[PDB]
């Protein structure tokens, strides 16, 4: 006969991942704890009971089912995968939600106690077995937004005992069943998004000259801000108004600089105050910030012009 | 001949070097802008507190030139608590015409340099003029100067159509002082002036009989 | 990041745009004209333009005096600087015709001064004149003489 | 034309020269301060000095010339010029006019008349040096100190056996930077503690995961690396090892640089002006030289079609499109990219051992937009030659293949001799929009041994999981007005002894707006595993709806039989630093029970360190309550701090104030006086400036813009002429009631200078606090000493007296 009890652990780690960027891929730590467990699938084919006057051949293999892909809470896919396995066999990797991780440490030994040999789910047993360790690598998608993040991961981490009697005998858990086990342990990781995308100026100076009136009526200053990524996203930023505008210019989003005197700002040519531009692969491009300085409508009161416009760059 | 936009070049104590702009409105003949700067009893001190960089320096018709001036010790050799007057002037040379008995005329500027020290240096809309502070004479006006900056005052009068279009001789204020002015008395004068930057403000005084300044 | 635009800006006071190329010249004699009596050429009208942001008044934005060389043997002109060293002397008028003014006096302003629109045109008159110890003992002699007077115009 | 300067000039001659100019139109020789330009960019933003003096090196019967801008060895050493090729400005003398006759092509026009220095020169007379790319010669390099990095999470917890809760994350950056040598060493583990009620167990698990120096070099370009690191999946997979590493960087190469991107070839006539637009928006816009011209300056990030268009001068055009690849191997026609990697092989543990090997792998193009790619791993027990080119054929789209010989001779007499194969492909942007970004094609056998395999077969005795076929096709597809990103993609991959593993994973971006703001979007997609009997039909569904104060976010969720939905609300506060989401959650699986997660936070950027608290419940796991800290320091620098890394740290020094505000990530300082900017980017230009509108009334900031360019994972020096305190002007009373001289240094006790006297008691000194006593030096020595009242305010003209000693 052979007789299989799964016997998950019950592990809570948490780990904070840090400050990182869309292309770094954070490595973590997933240790073996030799904490409490509880029975999670219960089985009986054999006996019931032991009192130890028997021959029962013995043999422990560990259960460790971590995932591939994972949904955050706003339903993105965090690729993760292996750079190192450890001292483990991993095994059945054509599945897609799930890998599979093995360890035979105990697989050939006889026993002499009284026990239970098919425990009830309201059960729990002492385990204290030091294991190897593991390692994953974030490989973070494409896109994402910015700010923080509490992802928690699904996974089935727990010793089982497999019960049999005789001599030479071989039996794993079924993958199906082994996935298709209960959602009960989980992992305590926030890491913060700085976001792909930065710019490369962070403040922006248009030197622009001590004029005269005539050319003030009408003038050009420009100004081009790098901002270059190595992430294929598709940005947006819009032209937050921040000071208070003097003259209603229409559609034009106008700037008031200050004591009568409004300036448009025309984002690569065009006064439309948001673009559209796609990024395929690494790289840099190129935004010149225009300013035309029409804010006349021919009641001239010359002051010192400093207004602002801040240009904040959203992930959508 | 050339322009000048500043009708008053501003040179505060904290950058040691301002720019200033010329230009050439002639397209047909070049010319040759020399620049110096006077001092209130107006002569040219050639190695004084302020110097401008370039001393003669030819400009092509239709062109533009700036003339920046430098800073020196002796800028530093005079006094923080108020602000300096200087005089910048500058002429032109025309070209030598091949025909004779010509007579020659240069149109040529000369503009007040204003010296403002970094220990009393303002914010970009901080009108001083606010603070200004007029007595009445019998037989006249007094204006006084609390602000230790140089103001101008440029007319006075009841309504909108005879203060700066009046009959009336402008005068120069000098910080922390006052001088006497000779006009008819009205009740509500507003102050019609002149500023550092360019521009023309106007700003009423409401009083009670002798003594009187803004809201 | 923040972009915040700031700047400095003035107004052009200066000069019109119609009369640019003013250079005025003398078809005048000086052997036959400057040995007779009265020593003078004609006059010959020139205008002063002025494009100012302001042309509310004259003498409340534009102080306006002139200098230059002034002439020993003539008290009240300049100085010609040419083969007549000496000889001959610059007068100038105002704009009543009439006022010999002086060689760094200020111009008297209040009248004559027509506001056309926002300029401001002054018109002045200069003939060349003959010193009297040059003009009655005829020492004079025909050649090419250029006389500069300078303009400042010191604001306000 | 000759002027009329014998008339006057002034009163009297200035004896400088006055028919020169007129003639010549020349300049006056003086001191004159310029801004100096290099084909359109700058070399500096505020020039200083631009001396102008005249040359009487050549001697000549008519001596009359033109006077050039006397540049002396410093700003020709920051101008970009590779004066390491080019000697011609090595031995110039500052007494003399530096003449840049040896150099071709170069012509230098001053017109001081829109303050301007222009200087024209050819592309390979000079470096890169943009706008925004410092060269190579100026690299601000790290100072000597040492940097911790810390990342802990502690949190309490509630499980339904008994009553438990102890944790404590433990993860952590240290490292020193000696000079460019850079050591770096990652520790993390954990500290668990459980508590019941008849077992009390616990454990201490910390280790080092990784050890190792790198070591920047400009001449190069590339950084080598001595430790521990991996290689990446680039033909082989993942194996970590220990060792040396000559890995070519990419960050040491210029951004517009980076990838790939043909070179514009063709020779028509003359010096024609080059454009090239990709969506609209023009990426070069220059005049090429007379006759043949190539653009190896030009490889940026394009995708598909682009209308390179020439115009000459004249005004004739041509028109012609050409085609960019974008497969990770081929790169920029002329230069090179290499791994010159050796060491031993790391196993699991840290002290693991193994065999030596040399692998150097490297990719190099031919000019004729062609590229080869060879990779020679070779270690004592194992080799494994990889060869292969990839070429761009341009309008059916672009190939790239390999040839692997790998013989594995294992210690049980077996060798194995494998000879695998793989293919790749890609494809342009239709007019359709169809994209395919990925095509891949991997024939192997059943001898195939990569190095991980070899790793696992040598003393761990695996055996599995090797590949026979693996090809994928992953299209792309976007569509305008309709706004939705469709990407379909089929993998199947088989193993040995194992069948077929077919995949299905379709998706969709769907963004359109109904009784919202514009920004919403959609997301849904659709997993499918086929095996030879079951099919994992797995489907996850977002929706995002963002109103600008608020930005809530709702997730569907169904791995097997299980439709698991979540609702959230994540969103900012009104200073940007901060960040709070509040989400709800419904677990309804296949094993019988439903559950029901909640999830908040509640964040804090904190410009000493960054900080945040979690709420996260769920059906069996219940309250766990966490407080999560990550920050860091930098000691042994001017002066310690602490700030918000996973690199390079530029140091502001700011001495004296407490509270300024630096930009990037909006870091203050420190009672010390000093702060710590962390959002920089390597080897790029920094204007690290301070917030000039958010200062402190009582301190003042005279210059705020400084510039330098750090090395990746180097901590640069910034000084900061800052002051702290009130306006005042000191009228000094002495003991005989007499005032000194000139040059009286009104020294603070820290060491800083705060003004001088004019000639009476005047000094107007700046920066002091009310409350203190000050040293005013004349002649070099300490003479007096004053007393500052509390009541002093700014702007006043106070009776301050000096008080002797």
């Amino acid at each position: 006969w052979n007789n299989i009890v799964f016997y998950s652990l019950g592990d809570v780690n948490s780990y904070q991942g840090g400050n990182v960027v869309i292309t770094q891929r954070p490595q973590f730590i997933t240790s073996w704890r030799p904490g409490i467990a509880t029975v999670t699938w219960n089985q009986c084919n054999g006996p019931g009971f032991a009192d130890g006057f028997w021959a029962y051949y013995r043999e422990y293999i560990a259960w460790v089912v971590f995932p591939k892909k994972v949904m955050t809470q706003n339903g993105y896919p965090l690729f993760i995968e292996v750079h190192n396995k450890g001292s483990w066999s991993e095994e059945n990797t054509g599945d897609n939600d799930s890998y599979f991780f093995l360890k035979g440490y105990k697989w050939d030994e006889r026993a002499f106690d009284a026990g239970n040999l098919c425990q009830k789910p309201g059960e729990t047993t002492r385990l204290t077995e030091k294991f190897d360790d593991i390692i994953f690598k974030v490989a973070l998608p494409a896109d994402l937004p910015l700010g923080d993040y509490s992802v928690k991961i699904p996974y089935t981490s727990g010793m089982q005992r497999h019960f049999a009697s005789y001599l030479g005998a071989r039996f794993k858990i079924p993958y199906n069943v082994a996935k298709t086990l209960p959602r009960e342990n989980e992992m305590l990781f926030l890491f913060k998004n700085i976001g792909g995308c930065r710019p490369s100026a962070q403040s922006l100076e248009i030197k622009h000259g001590d004029l005269s009136i005539n050319s003030a009526n009408n003038h050009y200053a420009a100004q081009t801000l790098s901002v270059s990524c190595d992430v294929p996203a598709n940005i947006r930023f819009m032209l937050l108004r921040n000071t208070t505008p003097t003259y209603s210019h229409g559609k034009k989003f106008s700037v008031g600089l200050g004591h009568g005197w409004d300036s448009i700002v025309s984002v690569n040519g065009v006064d439309t105050g948001e673009t559209t531009m796609r990024w395929y692969k690494a790289g840099t491009q190129n935004l010149t910030i225009g300013s035309r300085l029409y804010g006349e409508s021919s009641k001239i009161q010359p002051g010192v012009l400093s207004g602002s416009a801040t240009l904040l760059m959203i992930l959508p | 001949a050339v322009s000048l936009d500043r009708t008053r070049a501003v040179f505060d104590g904290s950058e040691k070097s301002m720019t200033l702009d010329i230009s050439n409105d002639n397209k047909q003949l070049p010319y040759l802008a020399q620049a110096w700067i006077e001092n209130e009893n107006q002569e040219k001190i050639i190695t004084g507190p302020v110097i401008a960089t370039p001393p003669v320096q030819r400009l092509e018709p239709g062109a533009k030139s700036m003339v920046r001036l430098s800073t020196t010790p002796d800028i530093s050799k005079l006094p923080q608590d108020r602000e300096s007057l200087f005089y910048f002037n500058l002429r032109e040379i025309p070209p030598r015409s091949e025909k004779a008995n010509v007579l020659q005329i240069a149109l040529q500027t000369k503009i007040k340099l204003f010296y403002r020290p970094a220990a009393i240096k303002t914010r970009p809309n901080e009108v001083w003029q606010d603070q200004l502070i007029l007595n009445k004479v019998s037989g006249g006006y007094r204006i006084e100067n609390p602000t230790p900056y140089y103001v101008t005052v440029i007319g006075l009068g009841g309504s909108e159509k005879q203060a700066e279009e009046g009959e009336f001789e402008t005068v120069m204020l000098s910080p922390r002082s006052e001088q006497t002015v000779k006009s008819a008395n009205y009740n509500t004068p507003y102050l019609s002036y002149i500023n550092d930057y360019g521009g023309r403000p106007v700003l009423s005084f409401i009083c009670n009989g002798s003594r009187c300044s803004v809201k | 990041d923040v972009a915040f635009r700031g700047n400095l800006l003035d107004r052009p006071c200066h000069v019109s745009g119609d009369s640019l190329n003013k250079h005025v010249v003398f078809k005048t004699r000086a052997s036959r004209d400057f040995w007779y009596p009265p020593g003078r050429s004609p006059t010959e009208s020139f205008v002063i333009r002025l494009e100012n942001c302001h042309a509310t008044a004259v003498g409340k934005i534009v102080t306006l005096t002139f200098k230059g060389t002034e002439e020993a043997a003539l008290p009240g002109h300049l100085k010609v600087t040419g083969v007549n060293a000496g000889r001959l002397g610059i007068a100038l008028l105002d704009t009543d015709g009439s006022s010999l003014l002086k060689p760094g006096t200020s111009h008297n302003k209040g009248q004559g001064e027509k506001v056309t629109g926002n300029s401001l045109e002054l018109p002045f008159g200069a003939y060349v004149v003959a010193t009297p110890e040059a003009l009655r003992t005829k020492s004079v002699v025909p050649g090419d003489y250029e006389a500069t007077a300078t303009f400042e115009l010191t604001y306000r | 034309v000759e002027f009329n300067t014998d008339v006057l000039d002034a009163a009297d001659k200035k004896n400088i020269d006055f028919t020169r100019f007129s003639e010549a139109g020349y300049v006056l020789p003086g001191q004159y301060l310029l801004d100096v330009i290099v084909n359109g960019q700058s070399i500096s933003p505020a020039s200083l000095q631009i001396s102008f003096v005249e040359p009487q090196s050549s001697g000549d019967k008519a001596e009359k010339k033109l006077p050039q801008a006397c540049l002396t060895s410093d700003m020709v050493r920051l101008m970009g010029l590779t004066a390491e090729s080019l000697d011609k400005v090595v031995y110039w003398h500052d007494g003399q006019c530096a003449d840049f006759h040896g150099l071709p092509g170069v012509d230098i026009r001053p017109d001081t008349g829109a303050g301007v220095l222009r200087i024209n020169m050819p592309q390979a007379r000079l470096e890169y040096s943009d706008a925004t790319w410092l060269p190579p010669s100026r690299w601000d390099d790290g100072i000597p100190g040492l940097m911790l990095d810390y990342n802990l999470n502690g949190t309490v917890s509630r499980n339904y056996q008994g009553g438990d809760s102890h944790q404590f994350s433990y993860n952590g950056t240290v490292g020193g930077n000696l000079g460019p040598w850079r050591l770096r060493a990652d520790y993390q583990g954990s500290q668990e503690q459980s508590r019941y009620n008849g077992e009390k167990t616990t454990n201490r698990n910390f280790t080092w995961s990784r050890f190792y120096l790198f070591r920047a070099i400009p001449r190069w370009r590339a950084n080598l690396t001595l430790g521990e690191n991996n290689i990446n999946s680039d033909i082989f997979r993942s194996w970590s090892y220990t060792g040396a590493s000559l890995e070519s960087d990419d960050r040491m190469l210029p951004p517009r640089l980076r990838g790939y991107a043909p070179q514009i070839t063709g020779i028509a006539e003359t010096n024609a002006r080059v454009v090239v637009s990709q969506q609209g928006r023009v990426l070069y816009d220059s005049m090429v030289p007379a006759g043949p011209f190539s653009i190896q300056d030009l490889d940026s990030s394009v995708r598909g079609r682009l209308d390179v268009e020439v115009i000459e001068q004249n005004g004739r055009k041509k028109t012609f499109q050409v085609d960019t690849a974008s497969v990770p191997y081929l790169t920029r026609p002329g230069q090179v990219r290499y791994k010159l990697v050796s060491g031993r092989s790391r196993g699991y543990g840290h002290e693991t051992e193994g065999p030596v090997f040399a692998t150097g792998e490297a990719s190099w193009g031919l000019s004729n937009q062609w590229s080869l790619y060879g990779g020679a791993v070779l270690a004592g027990d194992y080799n494994a030659l990889a060869a292969g080119a990839g070429w761009d054929l341009g309008v059916p789209g672009t190939l790239s293949a390999d040839i692997t010989q790998s013989v594995a001779r294992i210690e049980g007499e077996r060798t194995f001799q494998g000879k695998s194969w793989r293919l790749s492909y890609s494809k342009r942007f239709d007019n359709a929009d169809a994209d395919i970004t990925f095509a891949g094609y991997r024939f192997s056998e059943r001898n195939y041994m990569t190095m991980e395999q070899y790793l696992n077969a040598r003393y761990r005795n695996d055996y599995s999981s090797r590949e026979k076929e693996m090809y994928t096709v992953t299209l792309n597809k976007n569509v305008a007005d309709w706004n939705t990103s469709f990407n379909l993609q089929y993998s199947r991959q088989t193993y040995w002894d194992i069948r077929k593993t077919d995949y299905y994973t379709v998706s969709v971006n769907r963004y359109f707006n109904v009784f919202g703001l514009q920004g919403v979007a959609v997301g849904l997609s659709a997993s499918r595993s086929k095996y030879l009997g079951r099919d994992n039909d797995s489907a996850y569904l977002r929706i995002s709806v963002p109103l600008g104060t608020g930005t809530a976010s709702y997730s569907g969720s169904m791995s097997n039989d299980r439709y698991v939905n979540m609702a959230g609300y994540t969103d900012t506060f009104n200073d940007g630093l901060d960040s709070y989401s509040l989400n709800a959650g419904l677990n309804s699986g296949g094993g019988l029970t439903s559950q029901r997660q909640i999830n908040a936070y509640y964040s804090h950027r904190s410009p000493l360190a960054n900080l945040s608290a979690n709420i996260a419940s769920l059906q069996k796991g219940y309250t766990s309550f966490g407080v999560s800290a990550s920050g860091g320091a930098t000691i042994t620098g001017k002066d310690a701090a602490l700030h918000a890394s996973g690199g390079t740290r530029l140091l502001v020094d700011t001495d004296g104030v407490g509270g300024v505000p630096v930009d990037g990530g909006q870091v203050v300082t420190n009672r010390w006086g000093t702060g710590v900017v962390t959002d920089i980017s390597s080897y790029y230009r920094n204007t690290t400036s301070v917030d000039l509108k958010r200062l402190p009334d009582d301190v003042e900031a005279t210059r705020s813009v400084v510039e330098s360019a750090l090395t990746e994972g180097a901590i640069g020096y910034r000084k900061f002429s800052v002051l702290k305190g009130k306006r005042l002007f000191a009228i000094l009373r002495l003991a005989d009631g007499s005032q000194p001289p000139f040059g009286a240094s009104v020294t603070s006790e820290k060491g800083r200078e705060l003004g001088m006297v004019a000639d009476e008691g005047l000094a107007w000194l700046s920066g002091v606090t009310p409350g203190e006593t000050l040293s005013v030096n004349w002649d070099g020595k300490i003479q007096c000493q004053v007393n500052v009242p509390e009541t002093a305010i700014s702007d006043q003209q106070l009776l301050l007296p000096c008080t002797p000693q």
